[PDB]
């Protein structure tokens, strides 16, 4: 995808003011609760049977800064995102075998948290930019499937 | 399918919105205009531009409808039937489109409701937006 | 929804697969496989070879469930609610594959059926595995 | 566009025994009968109410020549798919107002018309190898829209 430099700078502005620690756990915690279906990947995380037990368990809100800090890694390098996950969508593909559709409903998950934390700074232009680079991250980590 | 934790987490959300209902229709629109351009194919005769007051005017219809499903949230197909029909053979918009809006909605409402957008309510108000959409497009053929 | 001629057509082309819906059944997924190569993340245990007992296994099962539903068009939530439950509670395939799948069928169908895949069939059939899909995703949430 | 000599050599020769007057009226015929949202921007073409009326409708079957036409047009510059379509694509969003989405319902549909005219012909790979060309021309005809 393409970010003009608009877009590029919206971005990452609005990324240093995130704690990834915290966002990271909110995200990936919402993604199993919105979308049970996700929770097939993390049936060893323990119980993640309501809401409040997915969004309390340590092991999801370590999983989500270690995502979100590779996440972080590639927003640094927002012309390189194929280059800087291509390592990664391999072992999600032959390791993982996480189907990339769960890449895109996480961007989109991920877009609801940074509204939310952010309330009326997360305006149109800045969700706009959000989207390309959620969308840009989801392809990048696709791109390596076979 | 909705639940009744659904309906109640809907209904308790919705009723925060209240009269900022069609600011927040009105917002979403924008929103979707800007993030997904090609919902604009839709809209040639609009003012499409910030602030238009035609864009305004039809978050305030899109926000009645909704409005209007969640008090009826028990019968949506026979509170949504002339919708449906509208989209289906007159406006015709293909239906991947309402999972844009709906996405929008979500982001609106999240950036507005600090307090009550909860991960249970989100869940709720993400398979409630769905299932509008469903009733809307179900007509098409 | 399903016509009654929507049925007629269904019936009617189905019935012509008769036995060779195993085989068809194989093939669609071996096109699913090599168009869409992410479907075969559900897959890791399979023998994803041109030829595997494993996916004429499989494909045999399918081609089962469709020949059931056919069967039961009539009845379809309740006669699939088995399968419904498997594939939202165990396999949790996300919606979207179903429609690769969905679209690998109809091109099988094609290719095997010169003289009954007419325009008016092909929109039936499109329009029951679409309803087949949504029965299967019925559960998730 | 990202297709293996084999893939390009398949596509080809395919394509050479393929009568675009046919398939075309086919393709487009068959979107608007199984996809009847589509009929939305040929209100023009008259009575599309039933599959004998879209599919004996004589300008159903003129802008299915020349939709595939320009598709043939396409497959001979298969290095240049988005200078190619440049023009097309500013013109399907700015005069036409075509949701980009309805490309890829047509790609679909076409790969279904190719398996039902050629049967056997069509193969598994030589579908995948259309599956890629017909999505790549999508994204060539979607890239001028804003
Ligand atoms: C923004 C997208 C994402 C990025 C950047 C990302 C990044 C990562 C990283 C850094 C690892 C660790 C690899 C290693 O151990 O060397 C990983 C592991 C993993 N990821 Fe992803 N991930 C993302 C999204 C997802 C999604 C959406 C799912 C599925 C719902 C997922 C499921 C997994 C699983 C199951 C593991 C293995 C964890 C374990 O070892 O227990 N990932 N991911
Ligand atoms: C969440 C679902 C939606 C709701 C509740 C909704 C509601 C409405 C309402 C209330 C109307 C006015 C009908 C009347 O005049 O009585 C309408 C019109 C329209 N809608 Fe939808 N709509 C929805 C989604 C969509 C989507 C996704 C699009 C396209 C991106 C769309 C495009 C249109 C168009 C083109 C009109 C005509 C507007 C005009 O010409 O004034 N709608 N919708
Ligand atoms: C057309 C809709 C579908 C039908 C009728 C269908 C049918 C079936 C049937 C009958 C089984 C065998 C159940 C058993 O072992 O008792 C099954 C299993 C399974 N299905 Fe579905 N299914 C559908 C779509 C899909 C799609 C889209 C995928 C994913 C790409 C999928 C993935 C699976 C998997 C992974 C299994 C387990 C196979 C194994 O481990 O041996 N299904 N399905
Ligand atoms: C492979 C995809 C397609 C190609 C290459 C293509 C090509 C063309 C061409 C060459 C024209 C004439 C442009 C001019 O000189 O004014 C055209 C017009 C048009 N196309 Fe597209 N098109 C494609 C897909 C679609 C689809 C899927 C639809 C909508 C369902 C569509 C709707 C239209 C309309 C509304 C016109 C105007 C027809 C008229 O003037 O009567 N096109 N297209």
């Amino acid at each position: 995808v393409h970010l003009t430099p608009v877009e590029k700078s919206a971005v990452t502005a609005l990324w240093g003011k995130v704690n990834v620690d915290e966002v990271g756990g909110e995200a990936l915690g919402r993604l199993l609760v919105v979308y049970p279906w996700t929770q097939r990947f993390f049936e060893s995380f323990g119980d993640l049977s309501t809401p409040d037990a997915v969004m309390g368990n340590p092991k999801v809100k370590a999983h989500g800064k270690k995502v979100l800090g590779a996440f972080s890694d590639g927003l640094a390098h927002l012309d390189n995102l194929k280059g800087t996950f291509a390592t990664l969508s391999e072992l999600h593909c032959d390791k993982l075998h996480v189907d990339p559709e769960n890449f895109r409903l996480l961007g989109n998950v991920l877009v609801c948290v940074l509204a939310h934390h952010f309330g009326k700074e997360f305006t149109p232009p800045v969700q706009a930019a959000y989207q390309k680079v959620v969308a840009g991250v989801a392809n990048a980590l696709a791109h390596k499937y076979h | 399918v909705l639940s009744p934790a659904d309906k109640t987490n809907v209904k308790a959300a919705w009723g925060k919105v209240g009269a900022h209902a069609g600011e927040y229709g009105a917002e979403a629109l924008e929103r979707m205009f800007l993030s997904f351009p090609t919902t604009k194919t839709y809209f040639p005769h609009f003012d499409l531009s910030h602030g238009s007051a035609q864009v305004k005017g039809h978050g305030k219809k899109v926000a009645d409808a909704l409005t209007n499903a969640v008090a009826h949230v028990d019968d949506m197909p026979n509170a949504l039937s002339a919708l449906s029909d509208l989209h289906a053979h007159k406006l015709r918009v293909d239906p991947v489109n309402f999972k844009l809006l709906s996405h929008c909605l979500l982001v609106t409402l999240a950036a507005h409701l600090p307090a009550e957008f909860t991960p249970a309510v989100h869940a709720s108000l993400d398979k409630f937006l769905a299932s509008v959409s469903t009733v809307l497009t179900s007509k098409y053929r």
